[PDB]
RNA sequence: UUGCCUCCUAAAAUGUAACGGAGGCGCCCAAAGGUUCCCUCAACCUGGACGGCAAUCAGGUGUUGAGUGUAAGUGCACAA
RNA sequence: UUUCUUGCCGGAGGUAGAGCUACUGGAUGGCCGAUGGGCCCCACAGGGUUACUGACGUCAGCCAAACUCCGAAUGCCGGU
RNA sequence: GUUACGGCGGUCCAUAGCGGCAGGGAAACGCCCGGUCCCAUCCCGAACCCGGAAGCUAAGCCUGCCAGCGCCGAUGAUACUACCCAUCCGGGUGGAAAAGUAGGACACCGCCGAACAC
């Protein structure tokens, strides 16, 4: 069997860092880093609302179709930095999911 | 022209015996006895050093080598023993001397034990060798019943190149060690 | 238990050195070879 | 062997009960001995 | 009450006295320490109290040889 | 009750009440937990009171973990004394709680009773705390 | 099949030689002007290399292996004398007069002592 | 309590107070100094005689875990 | 101008932080449950229901000024 | 100049180590046979030292492959932090970890001298 890779828009970050990440979290966009077999890491800003919806829907372990500027890339959430107080997703680690590889 | 009986017998037939029995893959794998270490810890040295003196004399007679006066590793109060106090007598025999010491042992002293029913293989101590502790020293025929002073008892460790307990047991059996392997 | 001892050269009897031994561990007058400057060579030095 | 500080070592003859005289180097000054119970005489070693 | 404490030795003013890149004469004290936190390197000697000093002139250079921090003097060619 | 069998140093500086907890900030033993939201020295007195509250509420059944341990000693110089003459002797043992630390945890079938017991513990406690759950 | 439970005497000797050599090198270095004459000793042969720890590059070398030393009959210490002579010639020709002689972690005396004495008589101020 | 040494206080150079938190010191060395050269220590058995948690020198095994004359540190297994 | 500021560069450090299965000290559960107690066969022979201390520890997640596998930011020394 | 080469060295000395699976001794490296000799054991030719090549690549050393233990390890994010704004809350710019993750790694480099080649 399989699980539909939940659709989720992602945008490459124009500015990466502490100030950029805090501004993004205010805007409602969680920062994430896509890495894995893809060799080169990519820095993304997912939508906080949609991503939390996806997570609370399909558990922490779910496959995401990240739309990076209109490029379906399958990934999974391997780490979720969650602020212990605000409880908001603080940051995401996204392991590229090769269509045809095990993790 | 000069070769001890046990060494000659070993090199001649025990090598073939072990090769054939254990399908060793090389002569260097074919085991071979290594130093025979005769230990004896007087223990009561804290009360009398003449005890360790007599122990040294007994070892010198038996093994034929000036024993080493092995001190104590550290001071333990419960034993009334302090570090640097001489507590044991050591002797190391190698080569022809160890071979013939084993010959003497096997063919005179072990049969001269009081009520003996063959050595203990269950405590064979394979990898290391075979450490069996005697109850008395007079059993060693070489020292005289007139010259003995006190029950001493020994610890003979026949270190071998035996890779494991089975191979060591085979080696010492072929050597002759009468075990009570039942 | 450990006095200030003065070692003097046996040859010129010049008190050259001041050490401390232990009067108990080494009660005998200390003997060690050190050179008097006026002699030049290391000569036996003994307690005063 | 450093020197003669070890007990003198010399060949020796042991005439056991079975008659199998063994020639073995030992520190017995005299160089000759006899034993009533040897390997070939003991029950267990002989086959008892 | 009464505290049984209240004592402390005079601070010995240890540490590095010449840092990497400082040019030193032949004999300057490069480091003061109680053990050998830094070990003596090339043209650097260790004194009785574990003081690292310059055996030869030149610039101090902190390196590592076999997992031990070391103080070296690299010669300065006269221009 | 909760007292260290031995502390290397009996008299220690006041633990710093700064920052959000870096560890123990999530339920890891039980179903529910009491998460702190303010800094405080949670004394062993308070821990005992809260634990007894939870155990008596949940009555018979259930399991309660006490993540924090009051291992930090706080001294108290003898009563009616002037400033000086050395540090007071240890008087009460506390656990340095920081916001986001899960102090207690509970596993009990009835969610209603579990939440009630945790609320009673929070009442016994000297700070704001919330009933967090394992389910994220 | 086989399980060498202990550490073979070859391993023990190699490690111990390396340790003795390391503690020796803790004081002996060998500089271009005063190279280090390292000596390796084997049950069959003896080798020597004038090394320069600044460069880590050997300046000269001799060994009992050479056909000349093999032709020189006698014993191991005779071959050691000959190799000491050869390395002395090679070093002198290189331009090195003084050296510091490294035992290689072995003991004084024997092949190594004969080699050092031969080099000294040959002309190495080491 | 007063002098000296070590640590933490002491805010990653140095230094930094309190009747702050801890301890040591008013010595031992003729070897425990110098030097040359060698060695590594803890912890468990194939196994052991009176021998036990602990002796042995049992190395047979085992990777630098003890030991530094003495408080504390900084060091020392390359060894200190 | 050696002063100071700023940029750059060479530095050492063990603070904040964090980690501790990297040490020294305080903590949830199964594992062996080894050393042991009753039951034990009442024999000290032999073995397990062994709710028990259940150790050294094995394996899974948490704290320290006098803990450190680590470790900034500043500050400091020096060069330009 | 080529080697399942031996030594001497370097690395900000584990990306190198430990462990495992397979392989070879040509010169060498080793094990290995002895103690007559230099020399040696707080006893022992075990070690050290001395003579030989009878035997063996079984070990040591070295070759290839294993990512199993250890080792390294990002990028992001976070903690922390210099300065600044801010009436308690916080925030900005610059720096930025530890841990963890992706992963890397079963070493790399220099000198000689060996056997063959030239």
């Amino acid at each position: 069997t399989a699980n539909i890779p939940n659709k989720l828009t992602a945008n490459v970050r124009t500015r990466t860092g502490k100030g950029a990440s805090r501004q993004a979290r205010r805007d409602g966009k969680v920062p994430a880093v896509l890495y894995g077999h893809g060799t080169d890491p990519q820095h993304l800003e997912l939508n906080a609302r949609d991503f939390a919806a996806v997570l609370r829907s399909h558990g922490t372990n779910a496959i995401l179709t990240l739309d990076i500027e209109g490029t379906e890339q399958l990934a999974l959430t391997k780490a979720l930095d969650v602020h212990p107080i605000r409880r908001n997703i603080q940051h995401a680690d996204l392991l590229v999911v090769q269509r045809g590889e095990k993790v | 022209k000069a070769l001890p009986r046990l060494k000659q017998r070993y090199r001649e037939e025990i090598r073939e015996a072990l090769q054939q029995e254990f399908n060793y893959a090389n002569v260097m794998q074919i085991p071979g006895v290594v130093k025979v270490v005769v230990n004896m810890g007087v223990g009561d040295a804290a009360r009398d050093a003449k005890l360790i003196n007599g122990a040294i004399n007994d070892l010198a007679l038996i093994t034929g080598q000036k024993p080493e006066v092995r001190r104590a590793r550290k001071s333990i109060a419960q034993f009334k023993l302090r570090e640097g106090m001489p507590i044991g007598a050591r002797v190391t025999l190698r080569g022809d001397r160890m071979w013939e010491f084993l010959d003497r042992l096997i063919s005179i002293a072990l049969p001269r034990i009081r009520d003996f029913r063959g050595l203990s293989p269950k405590q064979f101590d394979g990898t290391g060798n075979y450490t069996f502790g005697l109850n008395e020293q007079s059993m060693f025929h070489e020292i005289d019943v007139d010259s003995i002073d006190r029950p001493r008892g020994m610890d003979i460790t026949v270190v071998t190149t035996a890779t494991n307990d089975a191979e060591g047991r085979a080696l010492l059996r072929a050597l002759g060690f009468p075990f009570k392997e039942n | 238990v450990r006095p200030k001892i003065t070692l003097a050269c046996e040859v010129c009897k010049h008190r050259n050195y001041i050490t401390k031994k232990n009067r108990r561990n080494d009660p005998d007058r200390l003997e060690i070879k050190k050179f008097c400057p006026n002699c030049g060579t290391h000569q036996p030095h003994k307690e005063s | 062997m450093k020197t003669g500080i070890h007990p003198e070592y010399v060949d020796t003859t042991v005439q056991c009960g079975c008659g199998h005289s063994f020639t073995t180097r030992s520190t017995k000054q005299s160089g000759t001995i006899v034993v009533e119970v040897c390997s070939q005489c003991h029950p267990f070693y002989t086959g008892k | 009450s009464s505290s049984r404490n209240g004592r402390d030795s005079a601070a010995q003013r240890l540490g590095v006295k010449r840092f990497g890149g400082q040019v030193v004469k032949a004999g300057e004290i490069l480091v003061r320490q109680r053990g050998t936190h830094f070990h003596p390197g090339v043209n650097v000697g260790r004194g009785g109290d574990d003081t690292l000093f310059a055996l030869a002139p030149g610039a101090v250079e902190f390196g590592a040889k076999r997992g031990r921090k070391t103080v070296n003097i690299v010669p300065v060619a006269r221009p | 009750m909760l007292i260290p069998r031995k502390v290397k140093h009996r008299k220690q500086h006041h633990p710093e009440q700064r920052g959000i907890a870096s560890g123990g900030t999530s339920v890891s033993f039980g179903d529910y937990g009491i998460q702190a939201l303010e800094h405080a020295y949670i004394t062993n007195r308070q821990i005992e009171s809260a634990r007894i509250a939870i155990n008596r509420h949940i009555k018979r059944g259930g399991k309660v973990w006490i993540n924090i341990f009051p291992d930090r000693p706080l001294t108290k110089k003898p009563a009616e004394t002037r400033m000086g003459s050395g540090k007071g002797s240890p008087e009460w043992w506390v656990a340095n709680v920081k916001p986001g630390r899960v102090l207690f945890e509970l596993s009990y079938p009835d969610e209603k009773t579990a939440r009630d017991a945790l609320t009673r513990a929070i009442h016994k406690l000297p700070i704001k705390a919330r009933i967090v759950t394992r389910e994220e | 099949a086989h399980k060498p439970v202990g550490q073979n005497i070859s391993e023990v000797r190699r490690n111990a030689r390396l340790r003795r050599h390391a503690r020796l090198r803790k004081k002996v270095a060998g500089t271009a002007e005063v190279p280090r004459l390292v000596v390796n000793r084997s049950a069959r042969h003896i080798h020597v290399q004038l090394v320069n720890d600044l460069n880590g590059t050997t300046l000269a070398a001799a060994s009992s292996i050479e056909a000349d030393v093999r032709a020189i009959d006698g014993d191991k210490k005779a071959h050691s004398v000959r190799v000491g002579q050869l390395i002395a010639e090679r070093a002198k020709a290189a331009g090195v007069e003084t050296v510091v002689f490294d035992r290689g972690g072995y003991t004084y005396g024997g092949r190594i002592a004969a080699l050092a004495d031969a080099a000294r008589e040959a002309g190495l101020k080491f």
